[PDB]
């Protein structure tokens, strides 16, 4: 496995709207 | 990066000499640049003499 | 250059993956793409008695 980072940056990136839901 | 706590940074991470002498950058998978952003042309309203 | 003729190429050569392989590239100094080219509009000059 690797350690991938970005940033929340729309529409690059971006929170589905299950994220509470669903966690990886 | 430079610490170790990351692998890659897959963001829209620009490609810059500072950054460059520390890490190593992928050829770009984006090319972009500064513009210019304007409110559409909406219908002028009839000047008087139109 | 992958035979050792020359040293450096600075011309103007795409990025391509197949050259990627056997050679280094420095990052972009110039970008580009395939674009459309036409005959300017040429406005019409309205004749006399039109
Ligand atoms: C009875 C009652 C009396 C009535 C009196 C009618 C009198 C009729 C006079 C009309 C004069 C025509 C001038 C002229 O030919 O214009 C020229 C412009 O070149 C100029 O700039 C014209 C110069 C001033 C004209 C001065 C009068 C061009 O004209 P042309 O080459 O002939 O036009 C064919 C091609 N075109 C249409 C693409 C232009
Ligand atoms: O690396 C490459 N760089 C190239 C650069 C140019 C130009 F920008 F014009 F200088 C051109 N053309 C020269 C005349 O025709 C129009 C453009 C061809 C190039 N080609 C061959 P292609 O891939 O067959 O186009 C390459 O391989």
């Amino acid at each position: 496995t690797v350690v991938v980072t970005t940033i929340l940056e729309s529409p690059y990136v971006m929170m589905k709207k299950n994220h509470e839901m669903l966690e990886g | 990066l430079v610490y170790g706590k990351a692998d890659i940074a897959i963001a829209p991470l620009t490609i810059t000499l500072v950054r460059e002498e520390v890490i190593d950058f992928s050829k770009p998978f984006m090319s972009l640049g500064i513009s210019i952003m304007i409110k559409k042309p909406q219908k002028s309203k009839p000047g008087v003499f139109s």
